[PDB]
């Protein structure tokens, strides 16, 4: 024998597949490099070509076993085209699945929301929303952009949201898994070597694991920010309560970059910018690119091919032609290689520059491995490589060498703890998202959550987890965490979990065989003979093996550590425990932006009526919001001379029980930012009180 | 009537649905919720009647 | 008639509150009669010839979909399951 023509079907098939391979790389190139429609088609048919292999996949299901391949490439690469996919679903399923995900995908990309005052004008998302949530300072119109997209865009997502994840489910249960969450697991799940092996399962509780070790000093962090926060919006966040969702420096909370502005520890002193020498040695952008490349040769790493040098989309001409240049590492294979990048003067593009090489050289350091067995050990190590060549490509002792960065020039710790603090926004700040995400996605996805509690686990969740509470309440018709890029376009996101450790774990032994001595984050890398050739010991090696013997053979660790994380961030540590003596560490998750003007309510149906009690579902709830807002209707008419249409969507409800007892609050009808005071509800109710209570069959007391 | 009292106390500390608990499933009651959520009971002010 | 003395005013809050009541019935008899839950509003329910005497003609309409309307037959029904509740939220009763 079975080994013989197993073999001789590999053979064949990588000979079969490479050219065309090499085919459909080249037109997408082409259609990348050049937007033109003309050639889309020439090469859209191109990639069903590559489909057609789709269907001989089809030939290694029927006859070939699996546990008669002892060999681990042979099988391996079975393995890897052994799955079916999708295509064991009906085909009415199938077309069905594929027009909710197209649906899902058209839905984010084109939604519009715009002011409840000039309606003619409305807003995208990613012009508009997104700059007005970077750099507004105002309460109110943050407050209206978040609440205003997710009524929008997650109230249209969620049933799709809800068809979508039975049909995976569906689909994943058919195809010897477990739930949708167990496919997605089984990326790392590697066996049949006694003595590597890792469990799908076992992960979860490795990452549960991590997560404790993070914990406080993020919560440290957390209270910082919350200070720093007080006056930016003064009587806006108590200082024992958990941080507003809008203010957060982007739309849902993923990254805290942009609040670096309002929390500079030493904002008299700016960290180092090198852009304007730059400028001033009249550099080209060709000589950086070669710069970079001497630099990634100093270390031991085998010489850059001439074909990328030859053909290569470095710089925009700057003609009639307009095509997107976003960054991208072209590997089309059999030597042929090139780089998507629009090179600007920046520190930015400098820095871009390496991660990209460093992309490269990994996907050419193994060349030599098959087509199947052509990728990264696993989701985490390819962005991490490039992760770790641009953190210690950017070091002031680099800058020194390099000639930028001229000699008359003291590095005071200030400026240290001002460019740690600004990596612990990015990196530290995202950590809990992305770990409550996935956690959200994996008990939904495996049942636990039912299908009525999908918002209320969300914000207890995000309340308990992240510290971050909804400035307003939000009911199981919304979809909030359906308005992530990577959730309504079906992608995975543990991803962003494990990299964001892999690579600190590399920067240490990486920066350990330099021998270096003072703090982690101020280690170099270049030219370091050792250290190279250990990082070569993992580069050749693909997906041969399992990343377990990967890992190892760089750290000599089994599994993933947060340690080094904790060491790069030590002094950082030290300031933020001396700077918070007053500040309370911690947060408590029962203070709520609304609740200071809510107004309680408790029913009993029982009592005042005791036999032929009506039962109470939401259309009960409606009529007494209705009610509320004709009371409202009425004390603003008979009272302050004023006609406000106020409706049952200005009526906020929270906390609902089956006692039947809940809060409620009253906003502005056009303005979720202007809420009604507690003293107008209250004289409100005590006019209009009597037919509130007759409308129900209820008197006073029940 | 001290006994109803007793219940609505219990009922709305703990918001549990008013036809529920009764006279003679009170103790067992009282007992899962002081073992649901300790320290929070605590705030309460029973009252004794027999 | 019904309340003679301290009878309130009748504006178009009173009308607002009789939009409701209505969506409310209809709410109620489509989820529990025929196992369906749709989401009638006050702006689904149309309003006309309103008059000193307190008359007026109304109908009903899917919630969104203006071509749609309710037949008389299911209207009836839904008042008629729901007249107690919509009679005593005004204070009047089955003749005012
Ligand atoms: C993108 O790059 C240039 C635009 O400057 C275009 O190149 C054409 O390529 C063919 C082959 O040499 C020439 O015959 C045409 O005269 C070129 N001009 C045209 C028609 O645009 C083309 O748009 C793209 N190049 C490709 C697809 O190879
Ligand atoms: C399993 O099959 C692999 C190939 O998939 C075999 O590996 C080849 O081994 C021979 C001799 O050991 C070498 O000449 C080749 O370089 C190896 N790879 C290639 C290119 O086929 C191997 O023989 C089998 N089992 C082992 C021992 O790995
Ligand atoms: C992938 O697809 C193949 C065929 O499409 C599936 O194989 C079926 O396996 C069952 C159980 O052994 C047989 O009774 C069927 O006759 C096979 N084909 C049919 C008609 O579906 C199988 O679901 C998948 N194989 C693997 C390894 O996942
Ligand atoms: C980092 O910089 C701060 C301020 O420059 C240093 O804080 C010291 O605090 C004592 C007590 O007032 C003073 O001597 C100075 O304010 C600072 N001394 C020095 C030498 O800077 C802090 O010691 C520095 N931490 C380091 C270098 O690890
Ligand atoms: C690291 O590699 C580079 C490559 O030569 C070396 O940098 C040069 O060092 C000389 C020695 O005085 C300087 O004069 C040159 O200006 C440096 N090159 C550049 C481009 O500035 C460096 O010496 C190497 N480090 C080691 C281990 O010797
Ligand atoms: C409710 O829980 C409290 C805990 O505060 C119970 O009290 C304690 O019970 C232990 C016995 O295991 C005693 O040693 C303590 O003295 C008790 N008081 C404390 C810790 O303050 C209490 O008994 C319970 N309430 C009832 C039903 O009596
Ligand atoms: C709005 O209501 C009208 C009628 O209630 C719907 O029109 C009917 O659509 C069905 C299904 O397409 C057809 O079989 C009928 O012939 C249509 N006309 C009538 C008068 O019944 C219309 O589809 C509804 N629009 C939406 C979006 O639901
Ligand atoms: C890599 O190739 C370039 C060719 O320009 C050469 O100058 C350089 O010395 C080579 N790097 C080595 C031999 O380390
Ligand atoms: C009444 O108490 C039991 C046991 O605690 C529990 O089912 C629930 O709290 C109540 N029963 C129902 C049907 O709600």
């Amino acid at each position: 024998t079975i080994e013989e023509q197993a073999k001789t079907f590999l053979d064949k098939f990588n000979h079969e597949a490479e050219d065309l391979f090499y085919q459909s790389s080249l037109a997408s190139w082409n259609y990348n490099t050049n937007i033109t429609e003309e050639n889309v088609q020439n090469m859209n048919n191109a990639g069903d070509k590559w489909s057609a292999f789709l269907k001989e996949q089809s030939t290694l299901a029927q006859m070939y076993p699996l546990q008669e391949i002892q060999n681990l490439t042979v099988k391996l690469q079975l393995q890897a085209l052994q799955q079916n996919g999708s295509s064991v679903l009906s085909e009415d399923k199938s077309k069905r699945l594929n027009t909710i995900l197209n649906t899902m995908s058209t839905i984010y990309s084109t939604g519009k929301v715009c002011n409840p005052d000039n309606p003619q004008e409305c807003l995208l998302l990613e012009p508009g929303l997104n700059e007005i949530m970077a750099n507004s300072l105002d309460y109110n119109e943050r407050l209206w952009a978040w609440e205003s997209w997710r009524s929008e865009v997650g109230k249209q997502l969620r049933p799709l949201y809800e068809e979508y994840v039975v049909l995976k489910n569906e689909m994943a249960r058919a195809n010897h898994y477990e739930d949708y969450g167990d496919y997605w697991r089984g990326d790392y799940e590697v066996n049949g070597v006694d003595g590597y092996d890792y469990s799908r399962g076992q992960l979860i509780e490795d990452v549960e694991h991590t997560f404790e070790e993070i914990k406080p000093l993020y919560e440290h962090l957390h209270a910082y920010v919350r200070a720093k926060l007080m006056n930016a919006y003064p009587s806006y966040i108590s200082p024992i309560g958990c941080l507003p969702a809008h203010l957060l420096g982007d739309m849902w909370g993923r990254f805290w970059t942009n609040l670096y502005s309002l929390t500079v520890p030493f904002g008299q002193k700016p960290n180092i910018d090198v852009t304007d020498a730059m400028v001033d040695q009249a550099w080209d952008a060709q000589r950086i690119f070669k710069e970079a490349e001497k630099f990634f040769v100093s270390v031991g790493l085998p010489n850059m091919t001439q074909g990328f040098w030859e053909n290569s989309m470095l710089t925009d001409p700057g003609n009639v032609q307009k095509a997107v240049c976003h960054p991208t590492a072209w590997d089309l294979g059999k030597g042929d290689f090139r780089i998507l990048m629009c090179t600007k003067v920046t520190m930015d593009d400098f820095l871009t520059a390496h991660h990209e090489m460093g992309h490269i050289q990994y996907d050419m350091a193994y060349a030599a491995q098959p087509f199947l067995l052509r990728n990264g050990a696993n989701e985490g190590f390819h962005e991490a490589v490039g992760e770790i060549m641009s953190l210690s490509a950017a070091t002031p002792k680099h800058l020194k060498s390099i000639g930028l960065l001229s000699p008359d020039f003291q590095e005071d710790n200030e400026t240290e703890i001002n460019f740690l603090l600004k990596q612990a926004l990015t990196i530290v700040g995202t950590l809990p998202f992305t770990y409550m995400l996935e956690k959200w996605r994996w008990m939904v996805f495996k049942g636990e959550i039912p299908k009525d509690q999908w918002m209320k686990k969300w914000w207890e969740m995000k309340r308990e987890i992240v510290g971050v509470v909804e400035p307003v309440p939000h009911d199981e018709t919304y979809c909030d965490p359906a308005s992530l890029f990577h959730v309504s376009n079906d992608y995975s996101f543990i991803r962003y979990y494990t990299r964001t450790l892999y690579q600190f774990q590399f920067q240490e032994a990486l920066c350990q065989a330099a021998k270096h001595e003072g703090p982690l984050h101020k280690c170099d890398i270049s030219n370091s003979t050792e250290a190279g050739q250990k990082l070569f010991n993992m580069l050749r090696l693909g997906k041969s093996e399992p990343w377990t013997l990967a890992l190892e053979n760089v750290v000599g660790a089994k599994n993933m550590n947060v340690r080094p994380l904790l060491n790069y961030f030590e002094p950082l540590f030290t300031w933020l425990k001396d700077q918070n003596k007053n500040s309370f560490v911690g947060w408590s998750t029962d203070w709520s932006p609304y609740a200071d003007q809510s107004i309680k309510v408790r029913i009993s149906l029982k009592s005042a009526l005791g036999d032929k009690a009506y039962e109470w579902n939401d259309n009960e709830m409606y009529l007494f919001r209705s009610s509320v807002a004709y009371a409202m209707r009425q004390y603003f008419l008979k009272v302050k001379n004023q006609m406000i249409l106020f409706g049952e969507e200005d009526v906020r409800v929270a906390n609902l029980k089956p006692r039947i007892s809940f809060n409620f609050f009253v906003t502005a009808p056009k303005n979720v930012s202007d809420i009604i005071p507690r003293t107008e509800v209250e004289k409100a109710i005590r006019m209009s009180r009597s037919r509130i209570n007759d409308a129900f069959r209820l008197n006073d007391n029940s | 009537d001290c006994f109803s009292t007793n219940i609505l106390t219990l009922i709305n500390g703990f918001d549990l649905p008013e036809g529920n608990v009764t006279q003679e499933n009170f103790v067992d009651m009282q007992q899962r919720c002081n073992a649901s959520d300790p320290a929070a009971y605590a705030q309460l002010v029973f009252q004794t009647c027999d």
